[PDB]
């Protein structure tokens, strides 16, 4: 099969910056019969299907705005964003449509930089609904924040919970490119009503002293 | 108005079949080349094979012993088969559209259907409120979906009018059963009719519910 | 003419799309821009937009694969127009031909294959055939030309490869000699056809071959030697029951026994086959008699229903038949015995000497006589020497005893043995008749009428033989002449006619009636002689 | 007629060989076998292989790369021939044309291009010109349709670019307000030609332009004062030199200085320039006079051999040395005609001397006189006596030498002074 | 470029055994003007220039005998040596001659195996002609030996000489299929003249006990 | 009867230009391509480049920027040339014969020439003799030491002792080659029967002939 190889695997740029990828293909792609090199570059935005970005090396597909530019001859390749904007973030895969079987490339995943920002934490305790059934999970919200870098340590009655806990984080916003965070505490209802305090605490590197939120059951 | 849409089973055991349906519209199968994509969790792009507009095939190179790609010019259908489904076939499946003026690059995209692969058995979801006292600052709420198998789950917020400021985090496995949660951030002077519903949808286990976030925050 | 080939297109293409088959062009562009199209199937016609044209350039140009098994040729026509639309050419008619591919592997029209064959076959000798089909292009290429060979053969044991196949026509034949169903019934074998003259890909059936039968076993008595024991007079008696076996199929006309008895030429002995143990039940057709023969051996052959094939050895038996002794009664030689002796013969003389013989040769036989039967006890014998006397005084004219003129006694003879047999004889005694009765009138009592009397035939017996019988002589006594006259019926005087003389009175008379024969004479007084009171016939 | 198109094979193919190009086909191979050749430059004559064909399917290949800047079209003749040689066809045309490719870059006729520009010129004036070379196929393609470019500038201290080459022509103009010479003499230039018009294959060139020079600049005394003394009578002697500073450039007619003196009406002055230093020196043309003027005051204007494209006129004062100078006898040649009646106490004249020196007192000797018979008085030069005589002097008037000294230049003057009494 | 890949980089096997070598091309080679793949196959015999063993992938060339085998199709080819003589040992080397720039294989080694083979050891003084210009080189043969892994010893009065030591062994032999090595001690004309017994040892697989071979300077 | 031999220099200094002329016999050069192949010591063959009969030239895409390949066809010759050299330059240089009927591949091939890249100097070398009684055959040599560049031929009495001959590699210490060579022969020899061994280092223009005689 023909071999795509494409390079960086991952690059971070600011908004307003050139973004450069390229993609070698292990054998010429060029078809004597239109003088036309049959290469293709994809965008996949996060949770959303594959776009058709470039095709033909320098074709534009519909709807694709101009700083989007298809370069590249022989077996070299290369996709240019001439000026990055936050919408832009995605993972982009180079694919040759030259002969089957159709070969995609490793991709190249493009993440935003920008300026560092604190989380906004929000803690909530466990619902009705949920006690009655048995059990009691505590969620701690951690939304918009730069960089994806991030720790919570869920607080007890003064000590340290760690068995228990289930993090997740977002995709890199399209909008204003921060990062969100979802911290789960699982525990027993019996357990749940044993203690009375409890806290998550967000360590970042906006900050030396911890974003910390807290309930105590005993209040409303 | 060309659009495709794939349909299968969401679970499928270890060592047994996967068939897949690719439903199109808006133009002709004869005369286009339907080709079949996936992608494993947080991998890349897997080219499987397409099927002609005369009824030619042409397969993976290292998945063409277990593949089968088949159509129906009179249903606007292309079918996928696999055998032998391993826990690396879990993926999302797409399809797509294409054409010799394009060089037969795929320029329409099917949504994707997830395939997952795995003996568990289907759950489903539990959805919980997560309420909060904020003083004229934008207040975060949100419900939590727990306890469900396989993927995946849709969440919308007041029926899709809820958009803006709203954080659907992705699910968690553990011990077979998975965990998502969202946020909405809404301002915190609400009318009566300004009410947070949000709309958890599970098609595996045909589940459908809404729950109301009413906060607790005294009289 | 210089004219277009076939524009040939390989199938199963795989890109880029579209690519150049052929640029035609058309020499009036001198003269102006031309721009050219082209119709048929395949470009205009379904299948529509598979073949395309540049209309500026002239290059035809291919869209998508081909295949060769669904459409193996496209006709198309291609047209030149100029700037105005019209015509500048006529119509070139275009062949494109899809190149075939081996891209179809062979295959069996069934997955397991059934065959028959029988034992010995000769080698060249047709078991069955097995067939199998290509898709790809024959006329052009050897993509389908399939080549049969055979891969395994189960088992082995007779040879490794029992049976050859041919590779261009797919039949199975004999290959070598030795088969046998005994040792091995039924062979598995695996044959593969493969394309490009068996080069290429392949495919795999099972041909299943069965043996049949043949009459290539003798059977083969399993005990070779018998003894058998028979009483002498018995008939169907069970002497033995013969034991064979047979290596062929079980139940099938090469498995059932088929006896025959080759030295029996008296047809004395029969033996039947057994259907449900194939055994031979040797019974006695007839009955045996010991002191004709004592002892039998005879010589039982076994062969089939069917012949048999190929040339075996026919296994012969051996039964020993002794017969057994059984005490038979004595026979009276001769069975009855005609003496003549007078009747007046003497009462201690003696008639004749009887004998009767033994059958059973071995001896210690003592035969006693004795009288059997003698309904007037006439006759005596001797126990020892079977002699007839006589007891008392013999009469021809008793017609109880001696109903004919002729006496029938019987005589027994009583043996010796564990079962005692009683022969039995017959004497017949012819008795001379002598002159020893007298004549005597048959009406001994007569009636006449008073008046008119009717004269009455008196009829003479004598219970003798003639000449003891012969005219007879009447004669009235004690007077009665003067009242009574007789006189002979016939010249034959054997009776008499008697009438009144004179008119008598009524009442009863008594005659003395004399009769004579031969010079013996008898007078019988009671010829009681009635006159009745009636004219003509006297009824009493 | 339908025919068959010309027949198009790129140059520089890599194979494999050989490739088939297209296949022909005699339409009487149905009735028999039909064999093809070909013949033409190509096949069977030289470039002799390039082009085949297969005997008995008609398929024309070629077996080996081509190059459309060697042999850029071929002109082939097929044949269709039976099994006993008869040709069953007229020999069919065939051309194969060599499609190009980009694969010779530009070239410049030289490394180096020379030019000059004149001093502070407009924009928009042509300064030089440099031409590249492309061999691709100009025609049907733009691999040779070069575009020029300026590069560098060295240096680039008044502007960036103030230079501007043209993308077609390739001249090189300027497109400033302009430069002086005494800035930046030289200016180099890296131009480049480019195929493609400017995206394809590259080549650069060096362009060194020299500014020429003009008289943008005056000379400038270097000191603006002078002075020197000479003496009285006394020509070409050099009273003082002259220091001037031109900016230009040097051992040129703009730099080569010209003194013209303003104030000398009588021409008693010139100035020389010393071309090794370019300085003036300035010596007495004519002999001066002290008692005449005793200070002069001479102004010096300096050009140039070339006119200009505010002179400096200097200030030199000229002191006038006082020399001494011989009583000039008025006349050099007294002559007063006299008789020979005079008496020998009489005075005959009196010459009297002028005294040039206004600064002295003159005594009167007599120096030679053959008769001896002339007294002379020294405080008033009055000449007294103390034709026959033929001996004493043969001329009719006897001549007489009179000296004055002063208080010491001696000079002389002559007394000619002009019957039959024997 | 087409890259062609051959497998294994070396093999061994005794006379009469077949012999595989496998080579892999990054692209089709098959010319579709003559549908012939383009494959070649060059033997290199020790000392000697390559030869053209197979060309079109089965076609062989001339001089070359049947037990070369060359077959294969697509992007997978074989030369085979049916049953490999003891000459044929050599490097092997698959060629695509497709598209230039024409492309090597690594090339594939073939040994031949044999029975083991002690080594003839002989030793050698130094000649007059060099200890006249200095210096003094004994040289130790070690002929006609299978496996090639051999060692050698140089002792001077009986203790071990490391330095000055150079050692080459020839190619295996065409015929017998032996190895056959050469050491050098090479020292200067005063240290050789200061000891007296010099010798090699060879330490060989076939025997525990090292061959030894020696000379003494003061006799002979 | 198609013949090629490749010429040129043994030794060559570093970021100097390479030369080498391949001359051909037996075959038209205009309808021919001739390969050059290079093998380094002890590494595999590598393509370098070809020159087309009608003048077209391919190289290798790794040395391109270095390679200069032309021919003349009126003196059947075809030239390689290579710029700033480097001493992994150092290999066998080879140039080949192919025809479009073979699809271009190498069927005859020249013997090759040695191109030594180093700043070392020429030296020529140093022949001596190896002499040694077990009554069967006597294993003789010569050794020939510290020499530059490679190569040279070691032959034994002119060529007509071959078999039993053990010629080994030569081995580079100090920029100064060494190999031997051994020959083993008959014992108790006939007066006419002597061992030579000819030794030729054609870069230095060294013919050594060295009889092996026994040691006194
Ligand atoms: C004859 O008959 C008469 C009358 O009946 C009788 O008286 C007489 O005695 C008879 N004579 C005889 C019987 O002789
Ligand atoms: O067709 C070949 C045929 O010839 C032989 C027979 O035994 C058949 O059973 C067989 O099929
Ligand atoms: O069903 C086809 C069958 O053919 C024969 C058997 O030996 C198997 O190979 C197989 O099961
Ligand atoms: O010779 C042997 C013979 O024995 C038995 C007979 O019935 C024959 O059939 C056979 O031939
Ligand atoms: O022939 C049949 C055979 O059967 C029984 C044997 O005892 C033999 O005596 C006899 O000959
Ligand atoms: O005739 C009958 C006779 O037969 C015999 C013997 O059994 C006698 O006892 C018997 O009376
Ligand atoms: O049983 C009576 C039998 O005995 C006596 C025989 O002669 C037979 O004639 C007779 O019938
Ligand atoms: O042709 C344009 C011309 O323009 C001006 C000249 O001084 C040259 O520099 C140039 O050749
Ligand atoms: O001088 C700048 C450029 O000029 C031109 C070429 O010689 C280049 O190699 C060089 O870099
Ligand atoms: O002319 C001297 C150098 O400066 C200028 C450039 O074009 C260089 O290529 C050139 O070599
Ligand atoms: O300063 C102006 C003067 O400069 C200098 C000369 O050119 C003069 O003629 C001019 O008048
Ligand atoms: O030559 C006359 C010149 O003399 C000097 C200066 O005063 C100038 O301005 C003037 O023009
Ligand atoms: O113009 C000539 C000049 O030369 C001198 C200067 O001192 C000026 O005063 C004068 O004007
Ligand atoms: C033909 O035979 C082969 C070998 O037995 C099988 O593997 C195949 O499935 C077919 O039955
Ligand atoms: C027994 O009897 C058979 C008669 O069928 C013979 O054929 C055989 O040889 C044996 O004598
Ligand atoms: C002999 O025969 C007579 C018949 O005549 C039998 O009655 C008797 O018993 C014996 O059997
Ligand atoms: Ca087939
Ligand atoms: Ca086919
Ligand atoms: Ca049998
Ligand atoms: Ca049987
Ligand atoms: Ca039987
Ligand atoms: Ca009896
Ligand atoms: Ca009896
Ligand atoms: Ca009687
Ligand atoms: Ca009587
Ligand atoms: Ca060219
Ligand atoms: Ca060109
Ligand atoms: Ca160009
Ligand atoms: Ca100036
Ligand atoms: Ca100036
Ligand atoms: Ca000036
Ligand atoms: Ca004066
Ligand atoms: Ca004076
Ligand atoms: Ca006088
Ligand atoms: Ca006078
Ligand atoms: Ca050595």
């Amino acid at each position: 099969d023909i071999v795509m190889t494409q390079s960086p695997s991952s690059l971070a740029m600011s908004v307003g910056q050139k973004v450069t990828m390229n993609c070698k293909s292990s054998q010429s792609l060029l078809n004597s019969s239109n003088q036309k090199n049959y290469l293709a570059w994809y965008q996949q935005k996060p949770g959303q299907s594959p776009k058709l970005l470039i095709y033909f090396t320098s074709t534009r597909g519909s709807g694709v705005p101009d700083r989007f530019i298809g370069s590249g001859s022989g077996t070299d390749f290369t996709l240019t964003i001439s000026s990055v904007e936050a919408e832009d973030l995605a993972d982009y895969f180079c694919q040759q449509h030259y002969r089957t079987p159709h070969t995609f490339g490793g991709g190249t995943k493009v993440e935003i930089k920008r300026a560092d920002a604190a989380p906004t934490v929000s803690i909530f305790p466990p619902s009705s609904e949920q006690l009655t059934s048995g059990g009691a999970s505590v969620v701690c919200f951690l939304n918009n924040f730069y960089p994806k870098d991030i720790n919570v340590k869920w607080k007890i009655d003064g000590s340290e919970r760690q068995n228990g806990v289930l993090n997740s984080w977002t995709d890199q916003d399209s909008k204003d490119s921060t990062y969100s965070m979802s911290s789960t505490l699982t525990l027993t209802k019996d357990e749940y009503e044993r203690h009375n305090s409890y806290t998550c605490e967000a360590t970042h590197k906006t900050s030396t002293s911890p974003i910390v939120k807290s309930f105590n059951r005993n209040e409303c | 108005q060309v659009q495709l849409k794939e349909s299968g089973p969401g679970l499928v055991a270890p060592s047994q079949s996967l068939s897949i349906t690719c439903t199109v519209s808006g133009f002709s199968l004869s005369r286009y080349g339907v080709h079949w994509v996936r992608q494993p969790p947080g991998k890349g792009l897997e080219w499987l094979g397409m099927m002609w507009g005369g009824g030619n095939t042409d397969y993976n190179s290292a998945l063409k012993s277990r593949l089968s790609i088949s159509k129906d010019n009179s249903k606007s259908q292309v079918f996928l088969k696999m055998n032998s489904l391993q826990t690396d076939d879990t993926a999302m499946y797409y399809c797509a559209s294409s054409n010799y003026v394009l060089g037969y690059a795929m320029d329409y995209w099917g949504q994707g259907t997830s395939v997952t692969v795995s003996s568990a058995k289907t759950t489903p979801p539990s959805v919980y409120p997560l309420a909060p006292a904020q003083t004229n600052s934008m207040v975060t709420l949100g419900c939590l979906v727990k306890g469900y198998f396989p993927e995946p789950v849709t969440v919308t917020w007041n029926s899709g009018s809820l958009s803006s400021g709203v954080h659907t985090f992705p699910a968690v496995l553990q011990s077979d059963l998975y965990t998502l949660s969202s946020s909405v951030t809404v301002p915190s002077s609400p009318r009566p009719s300004e009410t947070v519903t949000c709309n958890v949808a599970h098609p595996a286990s045909s589940t459908k519910v809404d729950k109301k976030i009413v906060p607790r925050d005294c009289h | 003419d210089w004219v277009i080939p076939p524009i040939s297109c390989p199938e199963n293409e795989k890109g880029p799309f579209p690519k150049n088959l052929v640029q035609i062009k058309s020499n009036k562009d001198k003269e102006g821009k031309v721009f050219y199209s082209i119709t048929g199937q395949g470009a205009d016609t379904p299948p529509v937009g598979v073949f395309i044209i540049e209309r500026e350039t002239g290059w035809l140009k291919v869209t998508e694969p081909l295949d060769r098994e669904r459409i193996a040729t496209y006709t198309l026509f291609s047209h030149a127009v100029s700037s105005n639309g019209n015509a500048v050419e006529d119509p070139m008619e275009i062949l494109i031909t899809v190149t075939d591919q081996n891209d179809n592997k062979p295959e069996f029209t069934q997955e397991v294959f059934k065959g028959s064959v029988m034992e010995g076959a000769l080698p060249g000798t047709s078991v069955m055939e097995v067939t199998a089909t290509d898709a790809d292009d024959d006329v052009n290429t050897y993509n389908a030309a399939i080549a049969y060979t055979i891969l395994s053969q189960d088992p082995e044991l007779p040879d490794k490869n029992m049976f050859t196949i041919n590779r261009n026509t797919g039949v199975i034949s004999v290959v070598t000699t030795g088969l046998d169903r005994e040792s091995f019934p039924t062979y598995t074998l695996v044959v593969q056809a493969a394309d490009l003259q068996g080069e290429g890909l392949s495919t795999t059936a099972t041909a299943v071959i069965t043996v049949t039968d043949t009459n290539d076993n003798p059977p083969i008595f399993n005990p070779t030697t018998y003894k058998g024991q028979v009483p002498e007079n018995e008939a169907n008696v069970v002497i033995t029951t013969l034991k064979v076996t047979d290596a062929d199929a079980p139940n099938t006309p090469a498995w059932e026994a088929v006896y025959t008895i080759l030295n029996d030429d008296g047809g004395q002995f029969v033996v039947t086959t057994n259907p449900v143990n194939n055994d031979g039940i040797l019974k006695t057709a007839k009955g045996l008699d010991f002191e004709a023969k004592q002892q039998y051996i005879l010589h039982v052959a076994v062969t089939n229903v069917v012949p048999f094939e190929v040339s075996l050895t026919t296994s012969t038996a051996t039964v020993t038949v002794d017969v057994l002794d059984v005490n038979e009664a004595p026979i009276f030689v001769p069975p009855e015995k005609r003496v003549e002796v007078s009747e007046d013969f003497g009462v201690g003389q003696e008639i004749t000497s009887y004998t009767a013989q033994e059958p059973d040769t071995f001896m210690e036989q003592k035969i006693t006589y004795r009288i059997w039967r003698d309904t007037a006890n006439w006759l005596e014998i001797n126990p020892d020497t079977g002699a007839i006397s006589t007891r008392a005084e013999l009469d021809r004219e008793d017609f109880e005893h001696v109903k004919n003129s002729t006496y029938t006694a019987l005589i027994i003879a009583t043996d010796n043995g564990s079962p005692v047999a009683t022969g039995t004889g017959t004497l017949l005694l012819i008795l001379s008749d002598v002159n020893d009765n007298a004549p005597i009138p048959e009406p001994r009592t007569i009636f006449f009428c008073e008046r008119n009397p009717k004269p009455q035939v008196i009829n003479i017996i004598d219970a003798d033989l003639p000449p003891n019988t012969s005219p007879f002589t009447a004669e009235l006594t004690h007077g009665a002449s003067a009242n009574w006259t007789i006189q002979y019926n016939d010249p034959t005087q054997e009776s008499i006619i008697l009438k009144p003389k004179m008119a008598l009175e009524v009442g009863d008379y008594k005659i003395n009636l004399k009769l004579m024969d031969n010079q013996n004479k008898d007078q019988v007084t009671t010829l009681e002689v009635s006159v009745c009171d009636c004219e003509g016939a006297a009824g009493v």
